[PDB]
RNA sequence: UGUGGUGGCGAUAGCGAGAAGGAUACACCUGUUCCCAUGCCGAACACAGAAGUUAAGCUUCUUAGCGCCGAUUGUAGUGAAGGGUUUCCCUUUGUGAGAGUAGGACGUCGCCACGC
RNA sequence: GGCGGUCGCCUCCUAAAAGGUAACGGAGGCGCCCAAAGGUUCCCUCAGAAUGGUUGGAAAUCAUUCGAAGAGUGUAAAGGCAGAAGGGAGCUUGACUGCGAGACCUACAAGUCGAGCAGGGACGAAAGUCGGGCUUAGUGAUCCGGUGGUUCCGCAUGGAAGGGCCAUCGCUCAACGGAUAAAAGCUACCCUGGGGAUAACAGGCUUAUCUCCCCCAAGAGUCCACAUCGACGGGGAGGUUUG
RNA sequence: GAUGGAGGUAGAGCACUGUUUGGACUAGUUCAGAUAAACUCCGAAUGCCAUUCAUUUAUAUCCGGGAGUCAGACUGCGAGUGAUAAGAUCCGUAGUCGAAAGGGAAACAGCCCAGACCACCAGCUAAGGUCCCAAAAUAUAUGUUAAGUGGAAAAGGAUGUGGGGUUGCACAGACAACUAUCGAGUGACCCUGCGCCGAAAAUGUACCGGGGCUAAACAUAUUACCGAAGCUGUGGACUACACCAUUA
């Protein structure tokens, strides 16, 4: 599970998505991306257990960029604990993701491995997906 | 010139300010009519009624 | 079971009167902490930064070299 | 005209690189007797000067590497008026950025003094 | 409801680009300090980094070159400040008396800013600046009592006793617009008036949780993912469980 | 409406402070890529303050007599608490209800249309509708769906059908089938309209209001009609103000 090392504010706020990516919509360093369709919350243990799954695959590495880092907190209250008090404790941490953005790259491994893999990263995720590459520019090897 | 203005909808349901813009004209009742100059501030008035409104140029 | 709840009471700061008002010698034209806007021509400035007038005249908001503000007040 | 001084205007006026110059003026430079000075030091500030020099400041001129001033049309947002599930999304009408760019730019306006 | 916490004042976010704006919403401070850390006149410019240098080390103290602020500002945070409000030196007590045109805030009572006039001054050659401190917290009506002043009154008259007016002192009255100078518990042994303005079963809404059904598939299954079981993760139905 | 202004939100940006991913490097700085409620080099729409301004309109201020109210509710929109649950709770902004009858939504405080002085066996429209219950088109042109979808529900699955594209292999003979010929086409990809599975609850069909519907469903256009206590027509009452000759 990845963490931020020494937040300054232990609580905040949570809202309010309202689609539309603001940054990485392109491939910026792999030769094929999974680019998101939906847009949801995306913690910690679907980033882990996406990654596993599309590094197992891949025998004989490769390379793979994680695009997608969780900064903002959760919180939570008890069972049997009725309303009132000041907000609970806090339980977890997540990224906001926007429909656009490109979240995981993979490169040194032909067509089929890379879509195989980006297929079994996509069933452990609440989103749904694109795969893409990098299409046109002055300079793309 | 002139502009013939009728009143074709209700104010029941408006903001204040439609309303106090229908009265500035001098529109009472559904299909009570009115006639005005041609101005830009007459104009601006029948711009923030004009869903309410039908406007015939005379 | 909490403990935060505590605020200060609001202070009314901002502007007082308007470009291009007329007014009377003394009446004030901007509360605010330090200098956010400056002091021009018949204008003077309060113990804790508040602007006033000092003649009667008109109130202008004018642009003080590349990044300030200054408030004068005009008589006729 | 050239130079000294003293002013307005958002650095389009700035920074860096490069050249040149001493006519008067500006400077560096030379000294501490006397007005004044160092929490030590005539370094500075203060004064008396006029051997020496354009090396440094200063002035003029070239340069768009760094800053600065930047349109147009496209998007993002959002006044009014309407439609689907209402987490969110869409269609008309009006407004319209921040980025990214075409271009600008190595100042401009004025008073006094002296010299040509 | 009890137990727990809180009760006045200051700064920020919430707060939807004027002002104002709730919650047992998210973060912090105050109940002072300074005779200079106040006034005024002159003068000054920071934090770091790199290079060398004996003790001396990364880092005490020296020298040079880059350095718009990455420092400092009595104290919390925001807004300000390098024409300093930051830092040194000389002289001083304006941390003055009587006031006040006009504004701001505001239910009231209170709170805030103020050019200018008069008396008498500090600093400075002048022009001038000075009615505390970069700004905004550091406080408590009235009644009653104490101390000092007074060209006020004084129950037949002259005094006195006593009072008034001016200046100041006595508050964790902190439940901080302050009930009285003075105040804790039990009732299953209980009584009256109200309330579905408010708690318990049943209903209703909701589905975190619970029971059930699934998607992907690493693996186990001698070999073989799918005979049987299904890790890390993802998506639903139901209205019997705890809420 | 025009003109000036104060102010840091919605964007989006990484100069400043937090949070953060890759690469080059070295002291022994760099190239790229993200992010924020208490970050900002920037920065709207709208709202707000003004004006010897303009055009329409009728209020505003000051003194005095008499009050009532200090339990609100739901529905757009934008925020917090909550689990971005509640017909939940607490604020801001607009409407209806409260204190509002009449038409539509089967029945329905708060949704959509519209504000009842009274009489009529007259007319035109609004929202919503036109096969029968039940007033008005079994309308017109061109298509789609076969599932009673229309007339509750997801991840995922599939040679269901419509439209538009990109291409591999084809009469110097293709894919399939037959041993050891055949005499037209045949595979693989993209976006897209409408449908299918996934789909189990307790008195009786049992979310189409019912009958029933293959259009009486859905999409794009077009014209008629129905439809309210809204508006108009004819007459009456009461009030105000202008007209008028006293007569009001």
């Amino acid at each position: 599970m990845l963490v931020p090392k020494r937040v300054k504010h232990r609580r905040e706020f949570r809202g309010k998505m309202r689609g539309e990516a603001k940054g990485g919509k392109e491939v910026a360093f792999g030769e094929w991306g999974l680019q998101a369709t939906e847009s949801h919350w995306i913690t910690n243990r679907q980033i882990e257990a996406a990654r596993i799954a599309m590094t197992r695959y891949m025998k004989r590495g490769g390379k793979v960029w994680i695009k997608i880092f969780p900064h903002k907190s959760y919180t939570s209250k008890a069972i049997g604990v009725r309303m009132g008090k000041g907000k609970g404790a806090p339980e977890g941490w997540v990224s906001p993701v926007k429909r656009g953005k490109i979240m995981f790259e993979i490169a040194g491994v032909p067509e089929e491995v890379a879509r195989e893999a980006l297929r079994l990263a996509s069933h452990k995720l609440p989103v749904k997906t694109k795969i893409v590459k990098r299409e046109e520019m002055g300079g793309e090897s | 010139a002139e502009l013939k203005i009728t009143l074709k909808r209700s104010v029941i349901g408006r903001p204040q300010n439609q309303r106090a813009t229908v009265k500035a004209l001098g529109l009472g009742k559904v299909n009570s009519t009115v006639t005005k100059p041609a101005n830009e501030a007459i104009k601006g008035m029948v711009n923030t009624i004009s869903h309410l409104v039908d406007v015939e140029e005379v | 079971s909490t403990s935060n709840g505590r605020d200060s009471e609001s202070k009314r700061l901002g502007a007082k009167s308007a470009d291009g008002q007329t007014v009377t010698g003394g009446s004030i034209l901007y509360r605010q902490r330090g200098t956010k806007i400056y002091p021009g021509v018949n204008v003077g400035i309060g113990g804790d930064d508040t602007l006033f007038a000092k003649v009667d005249g008109v109130v202008r908001f004018e642009r003080k070299g590349r990044d300030k503000k200054q408030v004068s007040v005009y008589p006729v």
